[PDB]
C-alpha cells in the first residue's frame, strides 16, 4: 500500500537533492 | 555507477545488494518489491557463457545499506534465499531478452527508515512515464570507471532515449522488452551503470501520485559511459504478467 | 568487505 514512498523523504515531505531534475524532465 | 554522486541516506530504500558468500564479494544490484520478494536481472544469476549459475545457497541479500563494504550494524538486514525464479524465456544465448529474475526471501524483512519497497508500474504508469527524454534514476555500488570502487551507494539520473537511436547504437538485436537510457554525445552530461550495478533498479517518480516506480532493471551495455553508447534496461512493465504469475503461484 | 555476523 505504501510502496514507493520513502520514510525519510515523501513520508515526511522532504525532497532529495536531485528528484527535481526528474520532475523537470516530465514535460508531456 | 560512472559519473554519479553519493546517494543520500534513505534515498533508495528499496536498493538491495546481492552478496556472494564465498568469496565475499558484490555480485549485483537488486530491488525490494515486498517484504518477501526481490527483483533482479537474470544474468546476475545465470549466464552460461561465463559459467555463471548460482544456487540459492551461494548468495545473500543485504538490504538497507549505504556503505559498500561495511557491515552496517543496526541498519542493514541480511536475508537468505528460499528460491530463485528466472524468466523461462530469458535469452542468454543472444541478446539478454527477458533479463529478469525473482528471489523469494526465507523470511519477511522488516521495513524501516532504510528499508522500504519500490512500486511496480501498471500499464498506465508505463505509458505516462516511458517517454524519450524523461529521466529515471539508477543506483548501485558498482565500478566508478569502465577500467575504482565507491565507499557508498552511488546515484545518477539519465534520460530515456528514442528507440531508433538506441537501435542505431549497437549491433545487438533490441527487443520490445528493453529500453535504453543515457545522454547523447551532444548533451554534455554523462553517466551510466557499470559492473556491479547490474540487476539494480531504474526508477522514476510519478508526478501524478508522487510514488517511485521501478520501470527498468540494469541489464546490459558495451563498456560503461562510452560516447554514443547507451545502457540497456529490462522493461519491467512488459514482464509484469510473468512477475504476477510467479508471485501468485509461489 | 567487513565480515558479517
Ligand atoms: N549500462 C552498462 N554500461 C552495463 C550494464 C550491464 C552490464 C552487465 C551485463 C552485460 O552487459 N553483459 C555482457 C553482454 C551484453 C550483451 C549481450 F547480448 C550479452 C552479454 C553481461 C551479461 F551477463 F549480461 C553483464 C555483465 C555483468 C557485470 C556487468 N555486465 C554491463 C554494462
Ligand atoms: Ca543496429
Ligand atoms: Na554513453
Amino acid at each position: 500500500a505504501d510502496c514507493g514512498l520513502r520514510p525519510l523523504f515523501e513520508k515526511k515531505s522532504l525532497e532529495d537533492k536531485t528528484e527535481r531534475e526528474l520532475l523537470e524532465s516530465y514535460i508531456d | 555507477i560512472v559519473e554519479g554522486s553519493d546517494a543520500e541516506i534513505g534515498m533508495s530504500p528499496w536498493q538491495v545488494m546481492l552478496f556472494r558468500k564465498s568469496p565475499q564479494e558484490l555480485l549485483c544490484g537488486a530491488s525490494l518489491i515486498s517484504d518477501r520478494w526481490v527483483l533482479t536481472a537474470a544474468h546476475c544469476l545465470l549466464y552460461p557463457p561465463w559459467d555463471k549459475n548460482f544456487t540459492e545457497n551461494d548468495l545473500l541479500v543485504r538490504i538497507g545499506k549505504h556503505s559498500r563494504t561495511r557491515y552496517e550494524r543496526n541498519i542493514e538486514k541480511i536475508s537468505m534465499l528460499e528460491k530463485i525464479y528466472i524468466h523461462p524465456r530469458y535469452n542468454w544465448r543472444e541478446n539478454l531478452d527477458r533479463d529478469i529474475a525473482l528471489m523469494k526471501l526465507k523470511k519477511p524483512v522488516a521495513f524501516s527508515d532504510y528499508i522500504h519497497p519500490v512500486c511496480l508500474p501498471d500499464r498506465e504508469t508505463a505509458a505516462s512515464l516511458l517517454q524519450a527524454g524523461y529521466k529515471g534514476r539508477v543506483t548501485g555500488w558498482g565500478n566508478l570507471k569502465e577500467t575504482g570502487q565507491p565507499s557508498v551507494l552511488q546515484v545518477v539520473n539519465l534520460p530515456i532515449v528514442e528507440r531508433p537511436v538506441c537501435k542505431d547504437s549497437t549491433r545487438i538485436r533490441i527487443t520490445d522488452n528493453m529500453f535504453c537510457a543515457g545522454y547523447k554525445p551532444d548533451e554534455g552530461k554523462r553517466g551510466d551503470a557499470c559492473e556491479g550495478d547490474s540487476g539494480g533498479p531504474f526508477v522514476m517518480k510519478s508526478p501524478f501520485n508522487n510514488r517511485w516506480y521501478q520501470m527498468g532493471i540494469v541489464s546490459w551495455g558495451e563498456g560503461c559511459d562510452r560516447d554514443g553508447k547507451y545502457g540497456f534496461y529490462t522493461h519491467v512493465f512488459r514482464l509484469k504478467k510473468w512477475i504476477q504469475k510467479v508471485i501468485d503461484q509461489f | 568487505f567487513e565480515e558479517i555476523p
